């Protein structure tokens, strides 16, 4: 099921002592797949990328669920509207608010 | 007739940088010329005998 | 004949030809649409910024794969096998003719009554008369009665012919210590071309067939006449 | 390895069953009996047949198997 | 960072195509090529027994 | 040294050069012939004003491009550089005799420049039919020359056969099984098989054409109770799985190129690959009567040969339909070989369907010896193999040379061969239908307009060809070195680099169970 | 694929060069075997 | 196992996958398996 | 090099085995170090130099489309022009004249011929002669 | 041996006009070669 | 606020939706092609020969001077 799909990611990217491998192995195997993360799997990867010290990843997921949604222009800004208090919380600056969009 | 295969093993075993077709001696290479030379000559007389039967 | 553009069959002038134009159109319409659809799926494949590269399970669809150009090849068969059978069905002829294939030009034996025999000649080019056919013309056709089952046996004095006719939808080769058999029956009088169709040396290019189908009174009248 | 083995049964030996069935399924349907002829090396009776009247084969078809005296 | 194509792309498209069409205009109508097209629509035809 | 190395290579990475070198060298002949084609059927009328060396042009042509350009390609090069590198493999089973198969074909193709320069050449079709390919017909050395040819061309395929067989059976990782080689080094063990056992056919046939030609017998002479039907039966029973020869290994390095720039780990439907290639490899055995529905056979062997023809379609549509679902979700590289290999999958599609309408004996009547023919295998074999040889030459160029290619030169260079050979070859099927026989020097005013089109799209690919050798140049005169390329955890060949050491898998891999 | 700059740059100029020599080198043989072929 | 300080690993993450994952495996600390994440360590 | 993990730009693969940037400056050694306090008090200029060093392109970037089909499809124009050049050589100096049956009064008679042996009278050729008013349908 | 770019072929591509000239005789003799054969032909 | 898009199996969507028009669209060109082509030629034919007179076609080419034998 989507919620047992979900939980087993969510799961994976909170473990406390996840190191830089797992986070690039787990990020890497996801967008395989054929759908957009959901917020809560994408909120426990930025909070993994805040435990590694790793700013520069946290934003590259940001674009990565961009570029998973192809031309379905409403995913992005959905996901983000989600994730607004953690980026809040952890000082993530989205791609946009970087110039990294172009 | 007795085994002297072990003999053979410490010939063709000698560190003397040679190829397998050379590793007996002056004899192999007398045989490899002959059948060179009469490859790369026979080849030759082949392409004369075609110049030849190219023309009435 | 054919005629400067054309891009399919010459039109039918027997039976079994019209048979094989309907057949062509069916198994055409089925040629284009896989053609058009596998160029349309690689567009398809190729239009997306969506991607999953993740390992897919092929079960489901190899059904789809295989029962569904089996049902199509079963669809080209049936009518193809009815054709073949139908160009097999015991007729009976009224006339046998028989062609001897030669390096280059073809003979023709009439020997159902009298030993009527004559060779059948491209005319060259420089000898054609005004209006008459480059490399088709011959100097003895093929004289035939129209809308009669007619045996046509084929052989060769030499090496491998063909004897083609493509408006009566006939090939027949003509292969030395051989007699083939093909059954020729024309719906129309008129002149009816086909050229050698097995490499035969050098002048394979110039070694046609005329047939001239007339009504049998004018058949018989030409064969009265050649005594 | 059993892995090849299932591969033929599925991949060849499973697929020339089912051709040959379509080959048969085609050209089943019955074919025109031919005129009886009391052929006397055929339809042969020394002894009665230990079942029925004594002059049926065991599995007899009216339709296509006539007695010595021909059709039913 | 401009590259070969930025620079050149639209010079090599419009030059190419315009040499291209000429040529095979000129090639096609003006060297004595027979096409042999249809008479149907063309020919008049003429008594020839 | 020079001489150790090059002619007595025992190196499976210099002996496939070698065979990339000769076959490209082949596909400039083989290319010389077919715009000698071209140029006589270019208007109506005679060009060489001898239809007896035309006959003899296109006999070269076919025998050039199939045993000297397409099969040292796919088989002798690609097969020689890859099979060994894909499977961790330090060499061939059999390095010497490897070396073997090679040196046989430049004297092959010497013994066929000879046919075509003594007498007046084999005219005979590439099939060599007799009588038309007898000592009545064809006196004198020409076809002579041309059976020698192909016995030598048949030794160097039996043995090398033979070399992939045992390579691919017997020299993978002791962990990896047949169902974890890669598809590409399937194809060219199936492809290995079918040489195995046709090419003796063959080479029992063509033997019997020269006993006939020059010791009195008649096998093919119906003086002596011979027949010539029966040389046709031996020449095809090698011929149909000839042409799958032609095309396996190209299927193999397509599914390695579709994988590659749909940015995936591995075909889809592998098994089903497989499956495919053996099924394709097998029902070839069992159709090559379908080359002679003319000749006066039964019915009932008509019906057979039409209806086991037509069973080939469905294992090639698996592989057509895996290759469209192995782009399904890629992350395309628009490159200059995934352009190859699009344009393979469409053009194979439509040659293979014209394959489909002549398999129905009925219809062949008609298009049997005609341009429909010609329209067909110059779809399916001719561009087919073309574009699936280009496609792994610009794919694995860099692997073989250490050089990358100009990205951009080899696109136009794709652009400027699709057109040429559509605009050859695509009017040929009205001509077919409309009755124009093939092997013909001249034809009837009526079919003029679609020759002349032909024979200017001949010159484009042409125009295609020379820019091919320029881009060459210029990848060997710049020396851009390669660096890294994507995927290597699914591409093993290029893992040792580019170019990879003399010798590689010194150590082998290790793979555990 | 990634690459290392070319050794041995080949200029625009570098390219007219060895397509023109390429291009002739097919098409002067053959062109002049068919301009002579009335003279065979 | 290694003569020398790298040796390349094929991985056949699970049992009848037809896809081997091939890399260099380094002297030193374990690699993992870039599909499974299997540890392999080299020992020269 | 080629036994090494390597740095990519690839949509399907966002976290590369290893950094854009492989030997820091002791000022990109310091803004590591500032990357394990709160990223809030990072500048935004501070945060683009962290992803500059872990990152080679953007998604942006990597994605961007090019002019380079102009250049690949004009060369291609280009080329097949060239060979019409070739094509008008041929006809020029290789073919000689066609024959005398493509003259213009002979495809007039030939074409009378043709309409009174009725060739291809249901569709290709005959059907589109009007023979009642002697002209085409 | 020698190993590496450049030196796993039977040419040399030390100098690129050398280069040209070598590529211009080999594909070269292949291409004029059928168009000699033919012209040999009908001298005859 | 944003309510939630559709984030699972875009590509399967796509591919569904476009296997389908394409099955439409070769229904629709069948249909085409039955009537401009397959149709039309059975008509043709059928239309030629309804009243077509074998006799009064050869007395035709005949006055035309096209027989060798008549
Ligand atoms: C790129 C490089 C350049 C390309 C090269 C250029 C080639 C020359 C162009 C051809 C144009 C022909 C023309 O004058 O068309 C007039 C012609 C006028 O129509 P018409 O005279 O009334 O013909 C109706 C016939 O009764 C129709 O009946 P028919 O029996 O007279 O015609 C049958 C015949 C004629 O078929 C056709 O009508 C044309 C074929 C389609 C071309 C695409 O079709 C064939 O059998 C050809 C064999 C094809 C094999 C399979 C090909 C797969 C196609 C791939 C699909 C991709 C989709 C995109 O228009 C066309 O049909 C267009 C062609
Ligand atoms: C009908 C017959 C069939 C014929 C088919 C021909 C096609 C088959 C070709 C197969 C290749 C044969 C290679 C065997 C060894 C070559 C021997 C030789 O003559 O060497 C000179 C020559 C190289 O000259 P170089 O640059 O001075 O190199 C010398 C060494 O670096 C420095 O070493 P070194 O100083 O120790 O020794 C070098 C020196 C002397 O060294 C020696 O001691 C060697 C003496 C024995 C060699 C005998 C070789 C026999 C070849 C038989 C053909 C096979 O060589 C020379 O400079 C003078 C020799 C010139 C002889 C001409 C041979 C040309 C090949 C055949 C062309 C066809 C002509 C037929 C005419 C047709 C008319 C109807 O070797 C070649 O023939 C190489 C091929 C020519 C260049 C082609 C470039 C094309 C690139 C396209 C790439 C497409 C494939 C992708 C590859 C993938 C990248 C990895
Ligand atoms: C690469 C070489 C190659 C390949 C692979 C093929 C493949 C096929 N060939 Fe062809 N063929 C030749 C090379 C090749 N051929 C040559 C050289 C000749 C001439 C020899 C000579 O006379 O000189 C020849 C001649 C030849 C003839 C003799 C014609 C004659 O002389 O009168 C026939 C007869 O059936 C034939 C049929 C086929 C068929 C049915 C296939 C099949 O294997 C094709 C299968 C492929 C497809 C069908 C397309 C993909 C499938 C799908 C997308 C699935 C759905 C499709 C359907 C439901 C139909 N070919
Ligand atoms: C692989 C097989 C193959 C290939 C590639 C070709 C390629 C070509 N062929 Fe054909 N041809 C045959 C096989 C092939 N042919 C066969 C079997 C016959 C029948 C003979 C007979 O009837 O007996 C035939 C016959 C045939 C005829 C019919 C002759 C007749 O019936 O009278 C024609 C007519 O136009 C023709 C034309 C062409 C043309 C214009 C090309 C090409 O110009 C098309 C463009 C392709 C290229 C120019 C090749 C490029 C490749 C290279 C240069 C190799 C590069 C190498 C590396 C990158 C390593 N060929
Ligand atoms: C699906 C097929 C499977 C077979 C099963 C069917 C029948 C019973 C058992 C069969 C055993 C095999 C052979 C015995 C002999 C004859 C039967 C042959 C097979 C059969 O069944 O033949 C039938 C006749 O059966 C008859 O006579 C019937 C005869 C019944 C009695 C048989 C007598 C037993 C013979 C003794 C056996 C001796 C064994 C010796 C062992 C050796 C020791 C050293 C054929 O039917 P029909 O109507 O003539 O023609 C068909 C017309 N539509
Ligand atoms: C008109 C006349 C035309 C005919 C021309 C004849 C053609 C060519 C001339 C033949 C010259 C033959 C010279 C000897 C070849 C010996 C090959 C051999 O014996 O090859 C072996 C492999 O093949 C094996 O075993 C099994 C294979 C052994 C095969 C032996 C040679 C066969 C040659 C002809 C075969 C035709 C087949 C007939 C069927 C059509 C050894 O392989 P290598 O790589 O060497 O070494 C490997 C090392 O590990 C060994 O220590
Ligand atoms: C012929 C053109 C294209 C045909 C493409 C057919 C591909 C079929 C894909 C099947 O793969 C599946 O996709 C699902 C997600 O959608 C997954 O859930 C499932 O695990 C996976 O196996
Ligand atoms: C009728 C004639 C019409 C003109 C046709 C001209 C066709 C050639 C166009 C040039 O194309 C470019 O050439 C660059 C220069 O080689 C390549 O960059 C390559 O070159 C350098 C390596 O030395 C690096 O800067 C690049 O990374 C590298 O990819 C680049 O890919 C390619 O698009
Ligand atoms: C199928 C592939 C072929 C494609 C066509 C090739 C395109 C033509 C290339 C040019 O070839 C040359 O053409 C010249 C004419 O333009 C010839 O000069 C010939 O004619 C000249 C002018 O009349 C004289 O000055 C020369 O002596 C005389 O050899 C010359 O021999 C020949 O090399
Ligand atoms: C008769 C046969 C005709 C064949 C003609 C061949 C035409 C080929 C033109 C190539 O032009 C380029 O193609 C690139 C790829 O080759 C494109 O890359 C862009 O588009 C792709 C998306 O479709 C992306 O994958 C790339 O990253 C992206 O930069 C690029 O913009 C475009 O200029
Ligand atoms: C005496 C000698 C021993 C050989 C040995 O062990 O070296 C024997 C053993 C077997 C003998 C051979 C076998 O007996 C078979 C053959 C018998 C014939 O009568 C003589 C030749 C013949 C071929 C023998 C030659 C020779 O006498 C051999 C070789
Ligand atoms: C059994 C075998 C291997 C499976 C495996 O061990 O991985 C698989 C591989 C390819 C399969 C075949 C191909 O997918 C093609 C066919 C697909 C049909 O849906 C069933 C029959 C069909 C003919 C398949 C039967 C069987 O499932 C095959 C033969
Ligand atoms: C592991 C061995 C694989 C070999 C497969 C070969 C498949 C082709 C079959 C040819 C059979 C000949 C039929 C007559
Ligand atoms: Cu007689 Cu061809
Ligand atoms: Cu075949
Ligand atoms: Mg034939
Ligand atoms: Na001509
Ligand atoms: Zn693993």
């Amino acid at each position: 099921t989507d919620e047992e799909f979900d939980a087993r990611w969510v799961t994976y990217f909170n473990k406390p002592d996840i190191d830089a491998w797992e986070l690039r192995k787990g990020m890497n195997t996801l967008v395989g797949y054929d759908l957009v993360p959901e917020p809560k799997i994408i909120d426990a990867a930025l909070r993994a990328c805040r435990r590694l010290n790793d700013f520069a990843s946290a934003v590259r997921i940001l674009e990565v669920v961009k570029d998973k949604a192809g031309p379905h222009k409403e995913i992005y800004p959905y996901v983000i509207q989600e994730l607004r208090p953690t980026l809040n919380e952890l000082g993530i600056s989205t791609p946009e608010e970087l110039g990294l969009d172009k | 007739f007795e085994n002297r295969v072990a003999e053979k093993q410490k010939l063709f075993q000698e560190d003397n940088g040679l190829p397998v077709h050379l590793k007996g001696g002056a004899t192999d290479n007398i045989l490899y010329r002959v059948t060179m030379t009469l490859c790369l000559g026979g080849t030759l007389y082949s392409l004369y005998c075609l110049g030849w039967a190219s023309f009435p | 004949m054919a005629y400067p553009m054309q891009l399919g069959f010459q039109d039918a002038t027997s039976p079994i030809m019209e048979e094989l134009l309907h057949f062509h159109d069916h198994t055409l319409m089925i040629v284009f649409l896989i053609s058009s659809l596998v160029l349309y799926i690689i567009s398809l494949m190729l239009t997306t910024k969506l991607t999953h590269t993740s390992t897919m399970d092929a079960q489901e669809v190899e059904t789809i794969w295989t029962i569904l150009p089996a049902i199509i090849l079963i669809l080209i068969a049936l009518p193809s096998l009815r054709i073949l059978y139908m160009m097999d069905e015991i007729n009976n002829p009224s006339l046998t003719v028989k062609t001897m294939g030669h390096q280059w030009y073809w003979s023709y034996e009439y020997t159902d009554y009298e030993d009527l025999s004559f060779d059948s000649y491209m005319i060259p080019t420089s000898e054609l008369k005004p209006g008459e056919l480059r490399l088709l013309e011959v100097d003895n056709r093929v004289v035939l009665p129209m809308e009669m089952t007619i045996r046509m046996l084929v052989s060769s004095e030499d090496v491998l012919h063909s004897w083609a006719v493509p408006s009566l939808g006939l090939k027949t080769d003509a292969i030395p210590g051989r007699l083939n058999q093909t059954t020729l029956m024309s719906s129309r009088p008129g002149l009816y071309y086909g050229q050698c169709s097995e490499i035969c040396g050098s002048n394979h290019s110039f070694m046609p067939i005329v047939l001239e189908l007339v009504p049998l009174k004018y058949f018989e009248k030409w064969s009265a006449s050649m005594l | 390895g059993a892995r090849t083995w299932r591969f033929l049964t599925f991949g060849l030996a499973l697929p020339s069953v089912a051709l040959c069935t379509l080959n048969s399924w085609l050209h089943s349907g019955h074919r025109e009996r031919p005129a009886f002829i009391p052929y006397h090396h055929l339809r042969i009776r020394t002894k009665p047949f230990s079942w029925g009247d004594g002059n049926h084969t065991f599995f007899h078809n009216p339709r296509v198997n006539p007695l010595p005296t021909g059709y039913e | 960072a401009p590259d070969f194509h930025d620079k050149y792309g639209n010079a090599v498209l419009a030059s190419g195509a315009t040499f291209c069409v000429a040529v095979w205009v000129y090639m096609a109508t003006q060297i004595g090529i027979e096409w042999n097209p249809s008479p149907v629509g063309r020919v008049t035809p003429k008594e020839w027994r | 040294m020079f001489i150790n190395r090059w002619l007595f290579s025992t190196n499976h990475k210099d002996i496939g050069t070698l065979y990339l070198l000769f076959g490209a060298w082949a596909g400039m002949v083989g290319t010389a012939l077919s715009l000698l084609i071209r140029a006589e059927l270019g208007q109506p009328g005679t060009l060489l004003g001898d239809d007896q060396i035309y006959n003899v042009v296109v006999t070269a042509h076919a025998f050039v491009m199939i045993f000297f350009m397409v099969m040292p390609i796919m088989i002798g090069g690609f097969g020689n550089w890859l099979v060994p590198l894909m499977i961790g493999a330090p060499d061939m089973a059999f390095p010497r005799m490897n070396n073997m198969s090679f040196w046989l074909l430049p004297p092959s193709f010497l013994l066929l420049l000879a046919s075509s320069m003594v007498e007046a050449g084999a005219g005979t079709g590439w099939t060599v039919y007799p009588p038309l390919a007898g000592n009545l017909a064809h006196a004198g050395a020409s076809v002579d020359l041309t059976i020698f040819s192909l016995h030598l061309a048949g030794v160097s395929s039996i043995l090398g056969a033979i070399n992939f067989i045992t390579t691919i059976i017997n020299m993978k990782p002791p962990a990896m099984s047949q169902y974890q080689t890669p598809l590409f080094v399937w194809s060219v063990m199936i492809t290995a098989v079918l040489l195995l056992l046709s090419l003796p056919v063959l080479a029992a046939g063509i033997t019997m054409l020269l006993t006939d030609r020059n010791l009195n017998t008649t096998f093919f002479d119906p003086a002596g109770g011979g027949d010539p039907i029966l040389y046709q039966h031996l020449f095809w029973f090698f011929g149909h799985p000839e042409v799958y020869i032609l095309i396996l290994p190209g299927f193999g390095m397509i599914s390695h190129i579709v994988t590659y720039y749909s940015g995936k780990k591995e075909p889809f439907g592998y098994m089903g690959m497989v499956w495919a290639m053996m099924s394709i490899g097998f029902l070839g055995f069992i159709v090559w009567a379908h080359h002679m529905f003319t000749v006066g056979m039964d019915v009932d062997t008509r019906a057979y040969f039409t209806s086991a023809t037509m069973i080939i379609a469905i294992p090639t549509g698996v592989k057509v339909f895996s290759w469209l679902a192995t782009l399904h979700g890629g992350n395309i590289k628009w490159s200059p070989a995934m352009m190859w290999a699009l344009g393979f999958i469409f053009l194979f599609t439509v040659g293979g369907l014209t394959g489909i309408v002549l398999a129905n004996s009925s219809l062949d009547i008609v298009l049997h010896d005609t341009y429909y023919v010609v329209a067909h295998f110059h779809y399916v074999l001719s561009m087919g193999a073309v574009f699936a040889i280009m496609g792994g030459f610009v794919h694995w160029f860099p692997l073989f040379s250490g050089y990358t290619l100009n990205d951009t030169w080899a696109k136009i260079h794709f652009a400027i061969m699709f057109v040429g050979v559509n605009m050859t070859f695509f009017p040929q099927h009205f001509l077919g239908l409309s009755g124009m026989p093939r092997r013909y020097s001249d034809y009837p005013d009526a079919y003029t307009m679609w020759n002349t089109i032909s024979s200017m799209g001949s010159f484009i690919s042409l125009t295609a060809v020379m820019l091919m050798v320029f881009i060459i140049w210029e990848a060997f005169a710049s020396k851009r070195e390669v660096l890294t390329v994507d995927l290597t955890t699914t591409n093993l060949e290029w893992l040792n680099g580019c170019p990879p050491p003399y010798h590689t898998f010194e150590e082998p891999t290790y793979v555990n169970l | 694929i990634t690459a290392k700059p070319a050794k041995t740059p080949t200029s625009p100029k570098e390219q007219a060069i060895g397509l023109s020599v390429t291009f002739l080198s097919f098409l002067l043989p053959a062109g002049w075997v068919l301009y002579h072929l009335d003279n065979y | 196992p290694s003569i020398t300080n790298k040796r390349i690993v094929g991985c056949i993450c699970e049992e009848d996958n037809s896809t081997v994952i091939w890399f260099w495996l380094h002297k030193g600390e374990a690699q993992r398996c870039p599909s499974c994440g299997t540890h392999y360590k080299l020992v020269p | 090099d080629y036994a090494l993990p390597s740095y990519v730009d690839r949509r399907d693969y966002p976290l590369p085995d290893v950094a854009h940037v492989k030997n820091l400056s002791a000022s990109q050694k310091a803004l590591k170090e500032k990357e394990k306090a709160s990223w809030s008090s990072l500048s935004i200029d501070e945060k683009v130099e962290l992803y500059r060093l872990k990152f080679k392109e953007s998604f942006a970037e990597m994605n961007r489309s090019t002019n380079e089909w102009k250049t690949v499809v004009g060369a291609a124009m280009f080329f097949i022009g060239f060979t019409a050049l070739l094509l008008i050589w041929e006809k020029h100096y290789v073919y000689g004249p066609i024959p005398h049956t493509f003259e213009e009064e002979w495809v007039a008679k030939q074409t009378k011929r043709m309409l009174d042996m009725k060739v291809a009278p249901i569709q290709g050729f005959s059907a589109k002669w009007d023979y009642d008013k002697n002209e085409w349908k | 041996y020698e190993e590496g770019p450049g030196k796993n072929i039977p040419f040399s591509v030390e100098n690129k006009w050398r280069l040209l000239a070598m590529m211009t005789l080999f594909f070269g003799s292949g291409f004029a070669a059928p168009f000699f054969i033919v012209r040999h032909q009908l001298l005859k | 606020a944003l309510a939630k898009p559709q984030m699972r199996g875009l590509l399967a969507r796509r591919l569904r939706f476009h296997i389908v028009g394409a099955f439409m669209v070769s229904l629709g060109f069948a249909t085409f092609y039955k009537f401009a082509v397959a149709e039309k030629r059975k008509k043709a034919y059928a239309d030629f020969y309804r009243n077509y007179d074998s006799m009064k076609d050869f007395e035709e080419m005949r006055k035309a001077g096209i027989f060798q034998s008549a």
